[PDB]
RNA sequence: GAUAAACGCUGAAAGCAUCUAAGUGUGAAGCCCACCUCAAGAUGAGAUUUCCCAUUUCUUUAAGAAAGUAAGACCCCUGAG
RNA sequence: GGCACCUCGAUGUCGGCUCGUCGCAUCCUGGGGCUGUAGUCGGUCCCAAGGGUUGGGCUGUUCGCCCAUUAAAGCGGCACGCGAGCUGGGUUCAGAACGUCGUGAGACAGUUCGGUCCCUAUCCGUCGCGGGCGUUGGAAAUUUGAGAGGAGCUGUCCUUAG
């Protein structure tokens, strides 16, 4: 099972035995089979989804010929998903919000919130020198490594640009699910800026 | 008076050879490959230039260990990453990789610089009997009496 | 199990013998006269 | 003395076929198959069986004895059978054979169940005997082993899954 | 030279060392720049030499 | 899944014994996977779906040079997650 | 400790901070044999380096003692890793004083208070980010995974069961 929806935010919602517990809104307008894969043709299987409807004149004719074999219009996000049943998707098919249940352990794929150029102690987690005793030691990240291989070693951690990266949230609880709203609200928090994509997935480890 | 011989690119015509590896030690199998691959069993050899053959090797898998190089011959290899060493068996690779066995043992035996690198792509290696290359019309190389 | 480079009889019962490349010592009488040379 | 050497017969009217390799012993009990080495040499008389070696070379001489002795496993499984009894003691340890299917309680939080394959079963005299019957020696012997080695004899008391007379060395432990 | 020269001895069912041996015993004088010559140019000629060559080496 | 120490099973050399020689099994936070991320500049440059479609001139048997273009992309501009 | 082979047209010296990385003669956790192993705790040897391996008091200290913890609070290497990354308390530059030695200037066979830590990174290396061309018609998307990186710890309680 899976679904690609959109980071509309978080808020809270009142379980039932008055426990308040956070939930991340995704909505999910229903997504549409593209493409289906299999070993004869890719050598591997998977179907390919698309995901938010997209303006004629954003599109392409390449693009406006890839999805004609679905019958929808441009879609803006197009992503593959494994390890599913094949022959019960077909091209054209919609997947629907419904098709996880309240109670449902998944696992929640986004693009973390860009940060730009980061230094050390934010980007890594490293501690400080002394903010005072003569220190002019306080942002910095740490000696480069020992003399002896006169160079420093890979994945020594220094500044950089932090932030735009796939992550995965493991086993997360769908705590609800607002079909005629195409919504799915997650326990907890998951990656990304609101309004990015967002890949709702069956939990790998359950 | 300067009249050596010198092959060009393009005027030598590259033959293509099927070498069965079944049953044949590695290393015996990859000296004889290599020097076709390279030419020298040619009289036009020339060393700055490529003259030598195309060698399909199908069979790889059964490639022969003596001894007990199946569990004891250790290939390295190291990200250059701290730590990054990672090593494989030489029977690990009869078994799941048998082109790399094949092709990491030629690899070895043939110039490392632009001329050799060029020449080892010359290499073709299957685990099997039957290779794509029937196109070419490769004759078979016997090397029962070159090992 | 004893790991020694001298791997010995130390009774009648003991048994020298070679598993996999390694001198050993076996005694069905004591298991303290297990042995394995290293 | 020697057991390449030495003469297997027949008993009742087992018939062995031959191939290549792969021989083959079949009988009242079931049918067997193993591979030998090329190396040794079989006779085959009206119900005589004797192997012979090459030569006296030392891996010679090992492998002669071991198919002699591996041929004659072979007869004596599908001529007579083979079994290894066990006899678990314990204050409250028993066994229970249901089908292909002997659950042991040996002390543990849990009971402890043992699958058998096509080629042996479980008989159960007693709930306090176990006792392995089959057609094949290393699956026999192997799986006997894996019931004793659920709980091996302990030297204190006595407790445990002993082989039925084997000797059990206790520890006079204070 | 002598890799041409090995090339094509073994062509001529010889090995490098075995002909410069058989063409010594044959009283053959032609060095190695011309006997590489022979074997890329002239390869007839080349084998009648080879075949001098196994001939003294039989004797 | 393959192993370490370790424990076998069957088994001979060596009529016995024996985990080994052939044959066969168990066995670790470790090894290879499994989980997460990057990834064909992986020059070995992979695969799949879809779009454009065979133009003009000059040289020429040339994998020619040149010119409008097609699909498409960018310049520029309003911006931001 | 011995030697005096590189460096005296200078290779910055202890401890600490920041950053680690490696070895395994393993501190913890995992597997196992023997036990003078009843059980519970242990001893000892074997395998094992995946991860983990505390905060304080005193001292410039390392070390060590102590307090309180912890599954444990391992041992070493990397110019006793790391001062063009930091600190500069210690290591007697110039001041001053004590004990001591000296007729003395001064000195230590010793102590004491106070005492300037420069450098805009060219190259390789490291972490990020673009441009070019390639990938053999030109394009827009989706991808396989050669290979690589990350992660890898563990307590306590209940139950089985007094
Ligand atoms: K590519
Ligand atoms: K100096
Ligand atoms: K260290
Ligand atoms: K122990
Ligand atoms: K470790
Ligand atoms: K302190
Ligand atoms: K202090
Ligand atoms: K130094
Ligand atoms: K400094
Ligand atoms: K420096
Ligand atoms: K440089
Ligand atoms: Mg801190
Ligand atoms: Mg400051
Ligand atoms: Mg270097
Ligand atoms: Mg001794
Ligand atoms: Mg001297
Ligand atoms: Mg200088
Ligand atoms: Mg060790
Ligand atoms: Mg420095
Ligand atoms: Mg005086
Ligand atoms: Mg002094
Ligand atoms: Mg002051
Ligand atoms: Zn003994």
């Amino acid at each position: 099972k899976g679904i690609l929806g959109k980071k509309v935010g978080m808020t809270q919602i009142f379980t039932e035995s008055g426990e308040l517990i956070p939930v991340t809104v995704v909505e999910a307008t229903p997504n549409v089979v593209l493409q289906v894969k299999t070993v004869e043709t890719d050598g591997y299987e998977a179907i390919q989804v698309g995901y938010q409807d997209k303006r004629e004149v954003l599109s392409n004719k390449p693009a406006k010929g890839h999805v004609a074999k679905a019958n929808t219009a441009p879609k803006r996000f197009i992503k593959e998903f494994k390890n599913v049943e094949l022959g019960e998707y077909e091209v054209g098919k919609e997947i629907k919000v419904d098709v996880f249940q309240a109670g449902d352990v998944v696992d929640v794929t986004g693009t973390t919130k860009g940060k730009g150029f980061q230094g050390a102690i934010k980007r890594h987690g490293q501690s400080r020198g002394p903010m005072s005793h003569g220190s002019r030691y306080h942002r910095r990240p740490g000696s480069m490594g020992p003399v002896a291989p006169n160079r420093v070693f890979k994945n020594k951690r220094l500044a950089g640009r932090m932030g735009g990266d796939r992550v995965t949230i493991q086993n997360l609880e769908v705590v609800k699910v607002d079909v005629e709203r195409n919504v799915i609200l997650i326990k907890g928090n998951i990656p990304g800026a609101k309004k990015s994509l967002i890949t709702i997935k069956s939990a790998v480890k359950a | 008076m300067r009249t050596t011989y010198m092959a060009k690119a393009g005027e030598v015509e590259r033959k293509w050879y099927v070498v069965d590896a079944t049953d044949v030690p590695l290393g015996r199998l990859s000296a004889v490959v290599a020097s076709v691959l390279r030419g020298k069993n040619k009289p036009t050899f020339t060393p700055h230039v490529d003259t030598g053959d195309f060698v399909i090797v199908i069979n790889a898998d059964k490639v022969k260990l003596t001894g007990k190089k199946a569990t004891d011959k250790i290939y390295y290899r190291h990200s250059m990453y701290p730590g990054g060493l990672k090593s494989v068996t030489a029977g690990e690779l009869r078994d799941k990789n048998s082109r790399r066995l094949i092709e990491t043992s030629v690899k070895g035996m043939l110039p490392k610089n632009t001329l050799g690198r060029k020449q080892f792509t010359k290499l073709n290696v299957y685990g099997g009997a039957e290779h794509p290359h029937a196109a070419q019309q490769p004759e078979v190389l016997d090397i029962t009496n070159l090992i | 199990m004893k790991v020694r480079p001298s791997v010995k009889p130390m009774c009648e019962h003991c048994k020298v013998i070679r598993r996999k490349g390694r001198v050993m010592v076996i005694c069905p009488a004591n298991p303290k006269h297990k042995q394995r040379q290293g | 003395s020697r057991i390449g050497n030495k003469v297997v017969v027949l008993p009742a009217g087992v018939e062995i076929k031959q191939d290549g390799n792969n021989i083959t012993v079949k009988g009242p009990k079931g049918e067997l198959t193993r591979e030998f080495s090329s190396d040794i040499k079989m006779n085959i008389e009206g119900n005589e069986v004797t192997f012979i070696r090459p030569n006296d070379s030392k891996e010679m001489k090992t492998i002669h004895g071991t198919t002699r002795a591996n041929f004659n496993n072979m007869v004596v499984g599908v001529s007579e059978g083979f079994q290894k009894a066990l006899e678990l003691i314990g204050v409250g340890y028993r066994a229970q054979v249901q089908g292909n299917k002997l659950t042991l309680n040996v002390g543990y939080s849990h009971p402890v169940e043992m699958t058998a394959p096509e080629g042996v079963t479980f008989e159960v005299p007693a709930n306090t005997q176990v006792i392995v019957k089959g057609i094949n020696k290393e699956v026999v012997g192997e799986l006997a082993a894996n019931i004793r080695g659920v709980r091996p004899p302990e030297p204190y008391k006595g407790k445990g899954i002993r082989y039925v007379g084997e000797f059990v060395r206790r520890k006079e432990g204070k | 030279w002598i890799a041409r020269i090995n090339a094509a001895a073994r062509m001529n069912g010889l090995s490098y060392s075995k002909l410069m041996h058989g063409l010594k015993l044959a009283e053959i004088d032609i060095n190695r720049k011309m006997l590489a010559d022979l074997a890329v140019n002239d390869a007839a000629a080349f084998t009648a030499l080879a075949e001098q060559a196994k001939d003294a080496l039989s004797k």
